[PDB]
């Protein structure tokens, strides 16, 4: 019979809290839950614009709180956090070859920020000068 | 002069003898030029003859090396005391099952990297007519994956690897991609099975730390990000074949 | 023992034992090959050659110019029929290589591009960035997975061959994790366990290459040729050894001195060329082993840089440019940077000669068999007859596929007329291991066996390196007889079965004594200067091919003497002069 | 030693949704928070742009209507996919997780649809 015992080290639920590269990871995923968070919170909004204005100035309450307005805070932080990285990786599923030369990242990531700016003036242009 | 010394804490287990991995320190001597893989084979040398670990290049191309340096998967021949005044233990690769000190079991690793049919398919040519024609340009697509020592630093660097013992792993992935790449292979539906498993693309969720850790900036993240946009359109395409 | 049945053994896989597995799998489809290891096969040492592999390719180049290249550069000491077959066979097997995947750099228009080696006047050494090395063994490696012919034993320690009637039939090899004893029995086995680098306490080499395989051999009756013909490589770090491309000068780098001379001017390879444009055959691209001694002449005159590591000269790259740099030369500028802490773009890299690659090796005929029959050598650990008295840069990787192929072929033929042997002979030799194998774990003495380690490569360095005199020669024979003494007291108080590396470094070191001893002896016989191996005394200082032009045979008697002979050279068209 | 005919995944479906999502939710969700969750709320606008009369004829738009479902829901299939593998990398085990966090994303898109062809 054989004279080896392999040792398997176990693994944690908390095997995230050692190293910081990990912890950013759980931060990045952890964004995930102001997102949905905000779409429930837009469901809301959305039924309670159709039960007349009445039901909709009871949203606008809700939104006032303002211990709302601290996790929406928290939210708008989150989401541009998400933004941050998504953008870092996306860049990395295309594999582009420009002269003999793969390329990338930075000229997508350049362009997707540019189009979010973009996009952030137009929208705002269009939600309140008018 | 005088050389400074330095106390390693290595990580010891005799299979034979115990019952579970157990720290031992040494005392070693050091300076400005001195490596992990120095300093053990000076305590083997001198301090304690029963230290076994894996080796043979001494610079960092043949990939043996692999071991934790304080938490960190690093090749011990390219790991500098000069580093580590403040402390330095070392233990064997993560995620990998512990045989005996240093040396882990490398066959789950070994096995994935042959599951993924690493070598080039279907080509008919033959030498007499020569070789087969490839650019810059078209080698640049694959070359970057190529560079990869089979060390092992991104298995351990992975957590989703040290939650299921079942995923064939970055450098696996990576080397599936290398060939999947390369204008000279036509064997890709060869390896989609191997990728479109859950154990395999699909088992990452781009912790990234593998990347980080690459002695050879292979940059297996993104070779895994790459595959999980060809599986999926290899999911399509299977989709939509009535046929 | 347990048992395991093949049709042949592969000891190595490094560039030639792969090779010769693949060979022979696509040889015979149906045969069971065993291919052994004491490392995964990609940490074998081929991994790390950086520089190329030779094979005719330009239009204006011939067979005829790689094959008088050959011979030159061996001083006549080759096997001109060998040397024959072998350009005759690089294209096939470099292109081969690319049929199989490996990424060699290209020309804009996809050919495959080629640059200059070994002082060739045409270059011919094709090249992947440069790793090729690295590229060729996984290439290899990895093309070898879809056969299933080939069964691997990985890191599995091969203690030695069986012999009986002049007839190989197997081997013992020991399943290092398990700690157990494993018997294959194959009427043709193939030697492929590289060179004996690491005899010499500097220089360019794995830890595995402790002349295993050869040692053997030795045991067997099995003569080592040309042992005295130890190539030294003149760029290396000091203290680790490392390998400092010559490509850093076929870029234009240079070598000076502390007073940042040029000093190759003044060793008959002048005039100085600037830095533009370097030169083949001039200043930092002169003939090998006068770069090699410009070092030891500067060493004497006390122009060397005194460092912490040793003494060395400069390798200047300043002048290259980023650009160059990264595209011709990264792994070099990761090397320098991590082990001298050097930036080839802003400083000088610290250098000196150091040993680097083993010429002589296992006694082969033209097809790698040895004058035991069914056993062959291929790769560094033999001595096909190629390389002479000097390898030519760029050869060895080229005749690790060129003659891995023929060696495959070769022993599949043999395995298929071999015909039975004496089974209680062979399983009698088997025994004979094993009880061997316990005599030296039960020996005591308490010498420590790193010492002897530190002591034969001290030996080595000190008497048989770049120049070599009677008196320093014979000091190291004196030495290694010492060191053989000393290794009968030797104890391994390592006595547990799983990855004991204790044990194994020991016997690796018992391999190396014997190797060292048949290089320490030919060399002091040969009273005469050719190739790697130079002497200073007079009436040795010159090549002699009136009374040496021949081989050194060097055998190991069970007295453990070491005993020479002497063999004529094969020459074809190309008589000397 | 590993499986020589593995099952093919199906998570090319939810990762393209998370795609897609979150890509919108990159380049869209901040400007949309700032203005709903704060810009509205604290009267920080001109005159009545985010008035209950103004956002309702945007929201009976047909630009309007697509508009606030995308918004709704890519999201949605973005967040619950992370949420589902985070519940594996916290090793919390749940229950046909894939069908309560999945589920959970096609029953609020259907609520959503049902919103925005209107209550
Ligand atoms: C740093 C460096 C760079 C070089 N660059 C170049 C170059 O650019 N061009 C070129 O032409 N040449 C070059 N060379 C020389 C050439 O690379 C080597 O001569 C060649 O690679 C040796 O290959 P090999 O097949 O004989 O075996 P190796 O690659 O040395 O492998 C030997 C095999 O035998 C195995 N083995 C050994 N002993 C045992 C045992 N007891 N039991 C079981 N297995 C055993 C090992 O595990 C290994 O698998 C270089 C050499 C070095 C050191
Ligand atoms: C085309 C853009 C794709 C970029 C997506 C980012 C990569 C990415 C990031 C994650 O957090 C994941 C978590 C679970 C499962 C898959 C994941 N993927 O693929
Ligand atoms: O070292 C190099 O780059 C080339 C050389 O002489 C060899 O063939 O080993
Ligand atoms: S990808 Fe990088 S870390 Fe992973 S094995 Fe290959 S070389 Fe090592
Ligand atoms: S760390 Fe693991 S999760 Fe994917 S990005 Fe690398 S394989
Ligand atoms: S010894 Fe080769 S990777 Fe470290
Ligand atoms: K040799």
């Amino acid at each position: 019979t054989t004279k080896r015992k392999p040792y398997v080290r176990p693994m944690t639920s908390t095997w995230w809290k050692k190293l910081p590269f990990y912890r950013f990871y759980m931060l990045r995923e952890g964004t995930a839950v102001p997102a949905v968070w905000f779409s429930i919170e837009l469901i809301f909004g959305l039924f309670a614009l159709k039960n007349g204005p009445e039901a909709w100035a009871g949203f606008v309450d809700f939104l006032q709180n303002p211990v709302i307005v601290i996790i929406n805070l928290i939210t708008l932080a989150a989401a541009l956090l998400h933004t941050k990285t998504w953008f870092e990786l996306a860049p990395k599923a295309a594999n582009i070859i420009v002269k003999d030369e793969k390329m990338g990242p930075e000229p997508i990531i350049k362009s997707l920020w540019a189009v979010t700016v973009v996009a952030t003036i137009v929208i705002l242009f269009v939600a309140l000068y008018w | 002069a005088e050389m400074k010394n330095l106390k390693i804490e290595v990580v010891r287990y005799n299979p034979e003898v115990d019952t579970a991995p157990h720290s031992a320190f040494y005392e070693v001597p050091y300076d400005a030029t001195t490596s992990l893989l120095d300093a053990l084979g000076y305590i083997k040398d001198n301090l304690a003859p029963d230290l076994s670990y894996r080796w043979s290049c001494r610079m960092a191309i043949c990939g043996s090396c692999g071991m934790m340096v304080n938490n960190v998967p690093k090749l011990a021949c390219k790991t500098f005391l000069r580093d580590y005044t403040d402390g330095m233990k070392v233990e064997a690769l993560a995620n990998f099952p512990i045989e005996r000190d240093l040396v882990v079991d490398m066959t789950h690793f070994i096995e994935s990297l042959e599951a993924i049919k690493p070598y080039i398919i279907g080509n008919s040519r033959t030498a007499d007519q020569g070789t087969n024609i490839q650019t810059p340009a078209q080698m640049a697509k694959y070359h970057q994956f190529s560079g990869c020592i089979n060390c092992g630093l991104c298995y351990a660097a992975c957590p989703q690897f040290g939650l299921n013992p079942e995923f064939i792993g970055p450098a696996a992935i990576t080397l599936a991609h290398r060939y999947n790449e390369d204008s000279r292979d036509h064997g890709k539906k060869e390896r989609m099975a191997q990728l479109n498993s859950q154990n395999g693309v699909w088992s990452c969720t781009f912790v990234g730390y593998c990347s980080e850790v690459c002695p050879k900036h292979v940059d297996p993240a993104a070779a895994i990000q790459q595959g999980k946009v060809e599986s999926s359109k290899d999911f399509l395409i299977a989709t939509l074949k009535p046929r | 023992m347990q048992t395991f049945q093949a049709d042949l053994a592969i000891v190595g896989a490094g560039g030639a034992g792969l090779r010769a597995a693949i060979a022979a799998a696509q040889a015979n489809p149906n045969a069971k090959i065993a291919l052994i290891s004491k490392v995964y096969p990609m940490r074998s040492h081929t991994v790390a050659a950086e520089g190329g592999s030779a094979a005719v390719a330009q239009d204006h180049d011939s067979f005829e110019y790689h094959f008088h290249d050959t011979v030159a550069g061996g001083d006549w000491l080759c096997e001109q029929d060998v040397v024959d077959y072998f350009v005759h066979h690089c294209p096939t097997e470099m292109t081969q290589l690319e049929l199989w995947g490996c990424p060699w750099s290209r020309r804009p228009d996809g050919s495959v591009n080629v640059r200059r080696f070994g002082g060739m006047k045409i270059e011919r050494t094709w090249f992947a960035a440069d790793k090729t090395g690295f590229h060729m063994l996984h290439t290899l490696f990895q093309t070898s997975l879809q056969f299933p012919q080939i069964q691997r034993f990985d890191e599995h320690f091969v203690l030695d061959i069986l012999v009986d009637d002049g007839h190989v039939r197997g081997l013992v090899a020991m399943n290092m994790m398990e700690g157990t004893l494993v018997q294959i029995r194959a009427n043709a086995v193939v030697m492929a366990t590289g060179g004996a680098g690491r005899v010499y306490r500097y220089n360019t080499n794995g830890g595995i290459v402790t002349g295993d395989g050869m040692g053997m051999a030795l045991s067997h009756g099995v003569p080592l040729r040309d042992m005295e013909f130890v190539q030294y490589h003149p760029t290396g770090l000091p203290g680790s050894g490392i390998l400092m491309t010559e490509g850093c000068r076929g870029e234009g780098g240079i070598l000076v001195n502390k007073n940042g001379y040029r000093y190759l001017q003044d060793y008959g390879m002048g005039p100085e060329t600037p830095l533009g444009e370097p030169k083949n055959k001039y200043m930092e691209l002169g003939p090998r082993d006068k770069v090699s001694q410009a070092f030891w002449h500067e060493w004497r005159k006390g122009n060397t840089i005194s460092t912490p590591r040793g003494d060395v000269v400069y390798l200047d790259l300043r002048h290259l440019g980023e650009k160059k740099l990264h595209e011709r030369l990264p792994f070099i500028c990761e090397l320098a940077k991590a082990y001298v802490g050097v930036d080839p773009v802003k400083e000088p890299i610290p250098v000196r000669p150091t040993a680097h690659y083993t010429m002589g090796g296992i006694e082969t005929d033209q097809n790698c068999e040895t004058r035991i029959k069914g056993l062959f050598a291929v790769g560094e650990c033999s001595s096909v007859g190629l390389h002479g008295a000097n390898r030519l840069g760029s050869n060895s990787l080229a005749e690790l596929v060129v003659f891995g192929r023929l060696a495959g072929e070769q022993a599949t033929e043999r395995a298929a007329t071999a015909g039975n042997g004496n089974e209680a002979a062979i399983e009698a030799q088997a025994a004979g291991v094993e009880q061997r194998l316990k005599d030296l774990v039960n020996q005591d003495g308490g010498e420590n066996w790193a010492k002897i380690r530190d002591e034969m490569g001290l030996a080595m360095e000190e008497g048989c390196g770049i120049y070599r005199t009677p008196e320093l020669m014979q000091k190291t024979i004196d030495k290694l007889a010492e060191l053989q003494e000393r290794f009968k007291r030797v104890r391994i108080t390592d006595t547990s079965s799983v990855f004991n590396t204790d044990l194994l470094y020991t016997i690796e070191l018992g391999h190396g004594l014997n190797v060292a001893e048949c290089m320490a002896h030919s060399a002091m016989a040969r009273k005469e200067s050719r190739g790697a191996h130079q002497r200073l005394d007079e009436g040795c200082t010159e090549r002699d091919d009136v009374n040496f032009l021949k081989h050194t045979l060097a055998f190991r008697d069970a007295d453990g003497t070491t005993r020479l002979e002497y063999s004529d050279v094969k020459i074809t068209t190309l008589p000397p002069a | 030693m590993i499986n020589p005919n593995p099952k093919r995944s199906d998570e090319p479906v939810f990762w393209g949704l998370f795609g897609a999502g979150g890509m919108w939710s990159a380049i869209i969700a901040p400007v949309m928070i700032l203005l709903v969750g704060i810009l509205l709320p604290l009267g920080l606008f001109p005159g009545d742009a985010l008035s209950y009369e103004r956002v309702l004829a945007f929201a009976q738009s047909f630009i309007g209507r697509v508009f606030l479902f995308l918004m709704i829901v890519l999201p949605l299939w973005c967040g619950l996919h992370r949420m589902h593998h985070a519940m594996h990398d916290l090793k919390i085990h749940v229950p046909a997780g894939k069908w309560v966090f999945y589920g959970l994303a096609a029953i609020l898109t259907v609520v959503t649809l049902i919103g925005v062809v209107t209550i």
